[PDB]
DNA sequence: GCAGACACTACGAGTACATA
DNA sequence: TTTATGTACTCGTAGTGTCTGC
């Protein structure tokens, strides 16, 4: 068993601000506290797989140097982050003496803030507003609504953005041109309406293609990694034909072996976040569905249920 | 009258044997043969390895024609010896390939007789060859010391990493309260002879431990006086605890990086 | 006690002068009790499904099944909650309710017959309103009867057949009680009342007690002692026919209804609804006789009337299946007015 | 006498179970060879599921082994997830029992242990989701013997692994060889009809049958005429609708007048008849029928099928009935 | 396990044990054995429907990469195992942070029916596959997505097990029926595929209890007839008989065959509902409104029997609904 | 009218913690002869008999029949001031509603007094039908009490088997079996370990568990006790005490 | 050595969350 | 605030063990 190569997740992960692509405002500002030195109190969210938590890693490499073994103190969910027994760990470490530069700060790189009681959340806002002089935290955190109002009344909010198409083509071309892989613009657009916006998606679907086929052209792409089916679910849900909607069910779905519970899922999703027909069209709909994931939850999970359903949103589509 | 037969001296033994390694071991597999008994049990994370061995002469009386496989539960077994007097002799029977065995708490030497049975556990992962290997480095140190420095070091740090250069035995853990650098250096006395850091040397070692198996090890202090720890590179660190007439490994798994 | 409704029961089916064949019925099974089934008895309630299943039980044994004693349970459910279950229990049966929270009242089903189960060679275990089970403690009881069945046997009342499901239905023999004849009905309270000290001016108000219980001979006999109370202990041919109070708020809701059908009125009639189900009442009941009082009202339509009973039916499907019945009732009130209007 | 007629003339060998002929051919073949697989028995109430794996585990193993190879689980027993991860893994991965030397050479034993999971649709997902790799994992040694009556409860990956033996409902074809056998052993005088009468009132199951059959014999020993048991009084004892009211019914309902059928309704339901029954009733009355248009046996179809799920549903029957009947009389 | 082979089901005989053993999804097993060789392993995800060889596949990878004893050298966790973020914190930890304890390579992690996780233990093992993917490698089998947190998707490679198409059924039933000295006439295979609905147990429990069913296992061919009995599914004659029935003849002469074509040889209205679905399917309506009544009308018939009910009223309803459809085409 | 003086502070206490987990509550009959209190559990198996004689335990002085039902709970409570010298004081005047519990130390002067409030019950049967039993059986209580909580630990059903020169106890369970054998050894130095077991007809019978647990929870009662079995009869399990002695019934359940 | 003192692991009851 | 399992967290308590001491 030889000694597995590093993924290219985790080879080209960034080490600078610099090579951080999208939100660009967002990284020149991190830059500029970088420089300065005066590190607030910052929580850091968006949609997963965007660039959160390597911006972290990155701030607090910068700031402090070889202080970095001793002088941050990274906690994450793997870590048993409880009211009681950690309450003292930040306490210590806050409380530790160590020799920074001048502007340089301790970090608390509290990594996947929002899986957090709300016992440890009250006590981490007394922890920080005491000794805002030695440490400074950073929250990492998918969702920022798990996060207490006294937490975020104290934090600098940094909101990231899904990566721009741009942006993504950029960074997937230098990581080619490292590489020195034969690329086509057909394929490298079938990567990026793959991942949406999903950077880690983007480069594992790079590494399927390069080391299945070789060639990252869109036909062995898209034999690789399939479509996303959110967007499959979509057009069937749009179409006006119902035969056109039942086809594209059976061929794109029950064909390709996808759960019921899966399509019914989704299809409440796109229909909650789908916004081109009538709010009042789209709650019947979403009546309507929920009433077939009743169906489904109950036991009775076939394709007659995914048509019924279907056939029941056209009714209330095509206006009776 | 059964196949196997193998009546211990005293139930204080196997008490001591089991309540050993019971902790750090959900499941056993015992291999008795003519040569003796051996038992070769993994942990549930698969990083600590325990071979246990009981030669023949740890037994007052030992019988077994025909090679046995008796994989079993150290939680309902020790709890099978829990009760019962420490003082009687305990005899295991077992059949010809049977779905249970037998334990005969005979109290005293007459009048009661306990007949506590534990049914046979499928279990169907053989022994494994890891018996030893050119290994780098070959300290002895007594049991009291090495468990004494465990326990101290375990409050301090999570990972206790062992390092072995030029005839120097040395234990360092780096946490957040402090970091421990207990040292010892090797010597030898002819007064008291079971006081003895003995040491072997071919390459330097620097491997790093977790505490709570540390510790899951140092449980096991109880049965040897004498502690025998092997480190390699290339090899899981060994514990090599000598017992009446066999010994008790104890295969731990360094951690990388 | 002083209550005529429980002191004038037949003990044995010799006065079960109610039903011919069904009395005949039970004897057959009496004659040889040793592979007695087990029953359950389905009928309107007030019929005296109880009666039949006590004269049953010392027909079997003998006397004495009529002495009983009351025996707290402790059960212990998830957490640490405590709902101490009382048992009705006595010498050669015993009697349960599910009056516990439906919830979890299988693990009351559970370890009591596990424990009844431990050994005259059976003990009847009586279950009253039975059709209020919640399908769980149904599905332990489908193995309870029949893998131990030569040492417990169950008598399992319910009033209704629809909530049983189908194994129950299966592994039990089923017996049905009518209800009683206006003529059986005149019968029985002439027997009480010359049994008692009223006088009565003509068997018309017996009549009267018949026609209006609708079936029930329980609150015939309520009816008839509240009367004989009230009219000094000598029934008027003109004394009213009194109804239940419950009966009472219905109709005056119905009426609330029919005449007025603004929002307005459905607010007041939310409010009465919440003083009904804070006044002990089911919804199955409250909603059967609301949609019965307002098919009763003579100025509706057909159509009207129609579509109210169609509603009427899905809103009970709902009740069925719901948990917090103010808002069913609400609903089907709200589409009352709706197709009124 | 000790034990009533339904568990009385259970089945005791694989043999006597008289249907499901596909299945029970299947078991035997098995029992000879080795090769048994994970099971999954279902089937209508009453149709012989519980019979067939008992006389299957006591063909297997004998009356020694029963304490020792078989593992039974029930509603009754608590079947949390809990249960499911620690003691069926436990009985799962223990070694199978010590066969002695009577029972290996009286019986043929396998080298298997079967655990019996009766009533499994009542489980709940997550426990299911515990017992997949469980099954998987232990094939050589245990077996899985799933007995619900409800496939769809059961979650698609244990329908997948387990073998699926449908047990087809018993109607009059399929059991009246038993129900002339339980009459000839018990000296039930019958008439010409009356076990054709009795297996179609029974829908789908020889349980209740067995039952009426019963009733139906302690009723004439009560009455020692020594007449044969008539069709009139088993279709009494059953609780199905006479054909008198059944008439009347029918007779108010093609009238309409609302009034009328709502007081026929309450008089009805006073004298307390099971309204499953009297959709029954209605259903085999109206539909074969040929005084009828299409469209009206369409609409009359629909309108007696959602009344049967809104009855299965455990409503109140009076509401129902009555509904169904107006609806019914407006066609 | 018990007396080696030959005791087991067909089901758990005939499972892979090698990478070549596993036949329809031609691309994963090509892609994952590019990856071996060239010895890159990230992160796998394996999604498909049930029996598709998700658990096969990656047990034979085990294999592969490994000895003999795997599993001495996998931590193969399973819903049956208790999965607590407890765990993720413990055992999850200690086995991926450690080193390997008999020999040199990177351990492997397989959590099979990984959506039974809790979202805790899921964002705990985020981190966890995070921090130490330079030596260590998770496998996650999951049945449904949408339990599985969309960082725990968006961190590994998903893979997905299609259906198992005609020619692996086919190419599996072939090697099988050559071990096991048995014939089976073409007509049978062709039934079996319409049968398997993509799934193989269902393929191998079949061809079991089929062998079974013959009164001499040799010699004896099994035709199609044999696992129309076998199965107890309907068979497509009748289900064309019933269907005409429905559609020509009026209600006398349907309901009396469909109650003939029922107790003829016991089969049951589930499996006829869908069979009469898959046929109507195969026809060409006009109107969209025949294809909505139908589909309504039968999705809630299917739902009424899956919860139980009369099976006389259910197969009146289902005729009522198919001659009330098929009369607003027109 | 009721003047039970008892000796010793803790010795009624040490009764009671047997009584608090064989029922919940017993309804006290005090008599000249004798203070009898039995009670039915909630299951009506296990039966609970009281017998306490008027040498020992201070002078008791029963003037007129007292009956009173009252818990053990707030009875414990009370006695929670259980000190090695501390005695007890009972007094039950007309209509004794409220029962003062005096508390009079030798050791010290310190002195305690508390009401025992008094619930409604009334019911007390009080009906031994069998005296008779197949094998009467003495043996030390501790001993019991162990191989009891060993055998309940294994299985959760325990059967004996009595047969010539073997006094048989099996437990059968899904962990294992314990087939504990003791045989009867008298050793007139040591009585308290004294084995005895008269034999008139063998006995075989299938207890329970709790019950089990319940009956060697007051082990303390005596140094010996007395076990007695009768076929196809309730058991009975008669702790001796220093005045009278406590019996507990049992029924055999069995199912083949 | 027996007694107290000591801090440790083990156990039980209570609360709060459950889709983005 | 009822809901009704399963999970995880937190605290409190009861013993159980080895460690100092006279
Ligand atoms: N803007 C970016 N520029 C370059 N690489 C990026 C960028 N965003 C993400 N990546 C890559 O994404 C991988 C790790 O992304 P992470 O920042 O760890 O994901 P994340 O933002 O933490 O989302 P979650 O919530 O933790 S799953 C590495 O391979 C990075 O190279
Ligand atoms: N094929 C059969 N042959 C003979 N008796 C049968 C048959 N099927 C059912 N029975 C009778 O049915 C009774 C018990 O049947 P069961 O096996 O309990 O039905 P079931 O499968 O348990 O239905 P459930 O569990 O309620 S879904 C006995 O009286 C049997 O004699
Ligand atoms: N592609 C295949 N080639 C050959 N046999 C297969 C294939 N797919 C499935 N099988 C068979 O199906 C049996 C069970 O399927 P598994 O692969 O073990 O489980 P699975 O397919 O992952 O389904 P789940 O999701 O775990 S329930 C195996 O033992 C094989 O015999
Ligand atoms: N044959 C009868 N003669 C006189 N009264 C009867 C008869 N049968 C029943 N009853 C009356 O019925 C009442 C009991 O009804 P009950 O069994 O409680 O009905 P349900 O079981 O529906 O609640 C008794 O008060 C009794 O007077
Ligand atoms: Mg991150
Ligand atoms: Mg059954
Ligand atoms: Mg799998």
């Amino acid at each position: 068993t030889l000694s597995l190569q590093l993924p290219w997740v985790e080879k080209y992960r960034p080490q600078v601000l610099s090579d951080i692509v999208g939100n660009k405002e967002t990284i020149d500002r991190l830059q500029q506290i970088a420089k300065d030195g005066n590190m607030p109190h910052m929580i850091i969210s968006g949609m997963p797989g965007i660039g959160k938590t390597t911006s972290v890693h990155c701030l607090a490499h910068e700031l402090l140097g070889r202080s970095y073994a001793d002088g941050v103190l990274e906690l994450n969910a793997s870590d048993d982050r409880g009211i009681d027994v950690v309450r003292n760990q930040i306490k210590h470490f806050a409380q530790k003496k160590l020799h920074l530069p001048p502007g340089k700060h301790k970090i608390v790189i509290l990594d996947e803030a929002d899986s957090m009681t709300a016992g440890a959340q009250q006590a981490l806002r007394r922890t920080m507003e005491l000794y805002s002089n030695s440490t400074r935290f950073a929250f990492a955190c998918n969702q920022s609504n798990k996060i207490i109002e006294p937490l975020q009344s104290r934090c600098a909010i940094l909101r990231y953005s899904k990566l721009s198409d741009e942006d993504v083509l950029k960074r997937l071309l230098q990581i080619i041109k490292l590489e020195d892989v034969k690329y086509t613009n057909d394929g490298l657009e079938a990567i990026i309406f793959t991942a949406e916006g999903d950077m880690r998606q983007a480069i594992n679907n790079l590494q399927s293609t390069v080391a299945g086929h070789g060639l990252v052209n869109a036909d062995n792409v898209f034999k690789i990694v399939d479509s996303p089916h959110p967007l499959i679910v979509k057009k069937m849900l749009l179409a006006s034909n119902l035969e056109d909607s039942i086809q594209i069910l059976r061929t794109d779905l029950w064909k390709k072996g996808y759960s019921s519970i899966d399509i019914v899922t989704t299809s409440f999703r796109v229909t909650k976040n789908l916004a081109q027909v009538k709010e009042s069209v789209r709650l019947e709909m979403i009546k309507e569905i929920g009433l077939t994931h009743m169906r489904i939850l109950e036991g009775v999970g076939t394709y007659l249920q995914l048509a019924s359903m279907l056939a029941k949103i056209h009714k209330l589509n095509n206006k009776a | 009258a059964s196949m196997l037969e193998a009546k211990f001296e005293e139930a204080s033994l196997f008490k001591r044997i089991i309540d050993g390694f019971k902790d750090c071991v959900q499941l056993v597999n015992f291999q008795c043969k003519e040569d003796g008994i051996i038992a070769q049990a993994v942990d549930d994370s698969r990083v600590l390895l325990v071979s246990l061995e009981i030669g023949v002469e740890a037994f007052q009386e030992y019988r077994c024609d025909h090679p046995v496989t008796l994989g079993m539960d150290l939680t309902s077994l020790s709890k099978i010896l829990r009760c019962g007097n420490n003082t009687d002799t305990l005899t295991l029977i077992a059949d010809n390939t049977p779905d249970s065995i037998i334990l005969l708490f005979e109290d005293t030497k007459k009048d009661r007789i306990a007949e506590y049975s534990l049914k046979l556990m499928d279990i169907d992962a053989d022994f494994l060859k890891i018996e030893e290997l050119q290994y780098d480095s070959t300290l002895s140190l007594p049991s009291s010391e090495f468990s004494k420095i465990v326990r101290d070091l375990s409050q301090l740090s999570d990972s206790i990493n062992i390092m072995i250069t030029k005839e120097t035995i040395k234990f360092v853990a780096d946490g957040d309260i402090g970091s421990g650098s207990v040292i010892i250096k090797p010597f030898v006395d002819m007064e008291h002879p079971e006081t003895s850091i003995k040491l072997e040397m071919d390459q330097p070692v620097d491997l790093t431990f977790g505490a709570k198996y540390l510790l899951d090890i140092i449980k096991g202090s109880s049965l040897s006086d004498r502690v025998g720890i092997r480190l390699s590179s290339e090899a899981p660190a060994l514990f090599q605890f000598d017992l009446k007439s066999g010994f008790l490994q104890f295969f731990l798994a360094p951690k990388f990086n | 006690m002083s209550l005529w409704v429980d002191k004038y029961r037949p003990k044995s089916l010799n006065a079960l002068s109610h039903n011919e064949e069904l009395t005949n019925f039970l004897k057959s099974l009496s004659d040889q009790p040793r592979d007695l089934p087990h029953l359950l008895l389905y009928g309107p309630n007030g019929t005296g499904k109880k009666t039949r299943c006590m004269a049953l039980l010392e027909s079997i044994f003998g006397p004495g099944v009529y002495r009983l004693k009351i025996d707290v349970r402790q059960f212990v459910t998830a957490s640490n909650r405590k709902l101490e279950l009382n048992v009705v229990s006595s010498p050669y049966h015993l009697e349960i309710t599910p009056s516990d929270m439906g919830n979890n009242d299988r693990i009351v089903i559970q370890e009591l017959l596990k424990e009844v189960a431990q050994m005259h060679r059976y003990k009847c275990v009586i279950i009253n309103e039975a059709n209020s089970l919640t399908k769980d403690a149904q599905a332990a009881l489908r193995r309870t009867m029949e893998k131990y069945s030569k040492n417990i046997r169950l008598i399992m009342v319910c009033d209704s057949m629809s909530p049983i499901i189908a194994p129950i239905k299966s592994r039990c023999l089923l017996i049905r009680c009518p209800a009683p004849s206006d003529s059986e009905i005149s019968t029985i309270l002439s027997d009480v009342v010359t049994n008692e000290r009223i006088q009565l001016e003509t068997k018309d108000i017996l009549k009267r007690i018949a026609q209006a219980s609708n079936g029930n001979l329980r609150v015939s006999l309520l009816m008839l002692e509240s009367m004989a109370l009230n009219n000094e202990l000598a029934l008027k041919s003109s004394s009213p026919i009194i109804k239940p109070d419950w009966i009472i708020v219905i109709h005056k809701l119905t009426r609330k209804i029919v005449k007025e059908r603004s929002v307005n009125s459905l607010i007041e009639c939310r409010a009465v609804l919440y003083d009904l189900l804070a006044h002990c009442i089911p919804a199955n009941i409250i909603l059967k006789e609301l949609t019965f009082s307002l098919l009763d009202v003579e100025t509706l339509n057909t159509t009207n009337k129609s579509s109210i009973i169609e509603y009427s039916s899905v809103f009970d499907e709902r009740l069925s299946l719901g948990n917090k019945a103010i808002f069913h009732l609400e609903g089907f009130i709200a589409k009352v007015m709706c197709c009124l209007d | 006498a000790q034990q009533p007629w339904v568990e009385k003339y259970r089945p005791k060998n694989l043999d006597e179970v008289t249907a499901q002929d596909h299945a029970v051919t299947v078991l035997k073949k098995t029992l000879k060879s080795a090769n048994l697989p994970h099971m999954l028995f279902y089937g209508p109430p009453g149709t012989g599921k519980t019979s067939t794996i008992l006389a299957l585990t006591k063909e297997l193993y004998g009356p020694d082994l029963m304490k020792s190879r078989i593992l039974e689980l029930n509603a009754s027993d608590e079947r949390g997830i809990s249960i499911v991860r620690e003691k069926v893994k436990n009985f799962a991965r223990l070694t199978v029992s010590k066969p002695s030397k009577h029972d290996l050479e009286n019986y043929p034993c396998p080298p298997y242990k079967i655990i019996i999971l009766d009533e499994a649709d009542s489980m709940t997902a997550d426990a299911q989701s515990a017992l997949r790799r469980t099954m998987e994992t232990y094939s050589g040694v245990t077996r899985f013997c799933l007995i619900c009556n409800y496939v769809t409860r059961i979650i698609d990956p244990l329908a997948s692994r387990c073998s699926k033996f449908r047990f087809k409902a018993l109607d009059a074809s399929n059991a009246i060889d038993r129900l002339r056998f339980i009459s000839e052993q018990e000296n039930v005088k019958c008439d010409d009809g009356v076990l054709e009468r009795i297996l179609d009132i029974s829908a789908g199951d020889l349980r209740r049958g067995i039952t009426l059959l019963q009733s139906a014999s302690k009723g004439a020993q009560y009455l020692g005429d020594g007449k044969n048991i008539t069709s009139t009084q088993v279709e009494e004892l059953a609780g199905v609708v006479p054909h008198d009211i059944l008439i009347e019914i029918v007779e108010k309902v093609k009238s309409g007048d609302f009034d009328e059928i709502k007081k026929y309704v309450n008089t009805f339901m006073k004298s307390g008849w099971s309204a499953a029954s009297v959709v029954n009733q209605l259903h085999e009355y109206y539909i074969t029928n040929d005084n009828f248009d299409t469209n009206f046996k369409n609409q009359i179809s629909w309108l007696l099928f959602t009344t049967d799920s809104r009855l299965n549903n455990g409503t109140n029957e009076h509401i129902q009935l009555l509904n169904l009947l107006v609806k019914i009389s407006q066609l | 396990e018990k007396r080696s082979k030959e005791n087991l089901p067909w089901v758990e005989k005939y499972r892979p044990e090698t990478l070549d053993e596993v036949y329809g999804q031609n691309e994963v097993i090509t892609t994952v054995r590019k990856f071996v060789d060239e010895g890159k392993l990230p992160h796998l995800l394996f999604y498909g429907p049930p029996g598709t060889g998700k658990t096969s596949t990656i047990v034979a990878l085990a294999r592969e990469i490994y000895g003999k004893n795997y599993s001495n050298m996998v931590l193969e966790l399973n819903a049956s195992d208790d999965r607590g973020i407890d765990v993720v914190r413990n055992q999850i930890k200690d086995f991926a942070s450690t080193r390997q304890i008999f020999s040199k390579g990177f351990k492997l992690i397989i959590l099979d029916e990984a959506d039974a996780m809790t979202n805790a233990a899921q964002n705990a093992l985020r981190r966890v596959i995070e921090r130490y993917t330079k030596n260590t490698r998770f496998c996650v089998l999951a049945n449904y997505a949408h339990k599985l947190t969309p960082a725990l998707l968006s961190r590994c490679t998903r893979f997905r097990f299609q259906p198992l198409p005609q020619e692996a059924i086919e190419r599996r039933i072939a090697n099988v029926l050559v071990h096991e000295k048995l014939k089976l006439s073409p007509n049978a295979e062709k039934a079996l595929i319409e049968l398997s609905n993509g799934d193989m147990r269902r393929v191998l429990n079949v061809l079991q209890s089929c062998k079974a069913t013959l009164d001499n296992p040799d010699e004896d061919e099994i035709s199609d007839d044999v696992i129309y009995e076998c199965c107890g599914a309907p068979r497509p004659s009748d289900l064309k008989a019933v269907l005409k029935s429905i559609l020509e003849d009026d209600w006398g002469t349907a309901h009396y065959t469909l109650n003939k074509v029922r107790s003829a040889k016991g089969l049951a209205l589930i499996d006829l509902i869908e069979g009469i679905v898959k046929i109507l399917e195969d026809y060409e309506l006009q109107n969209e409104e025949t294809r909505v009544h139908l589909l309504t009308k039968l999705a809630d018939i299917e739902y009424s029997i899956s919860k139980g009910g009369n099976d006389q009223i259910q197969g009146s309803a289902v005729i009522g609904a198919i001659k009330a459809s098929f009369e607003n085409e027109t």
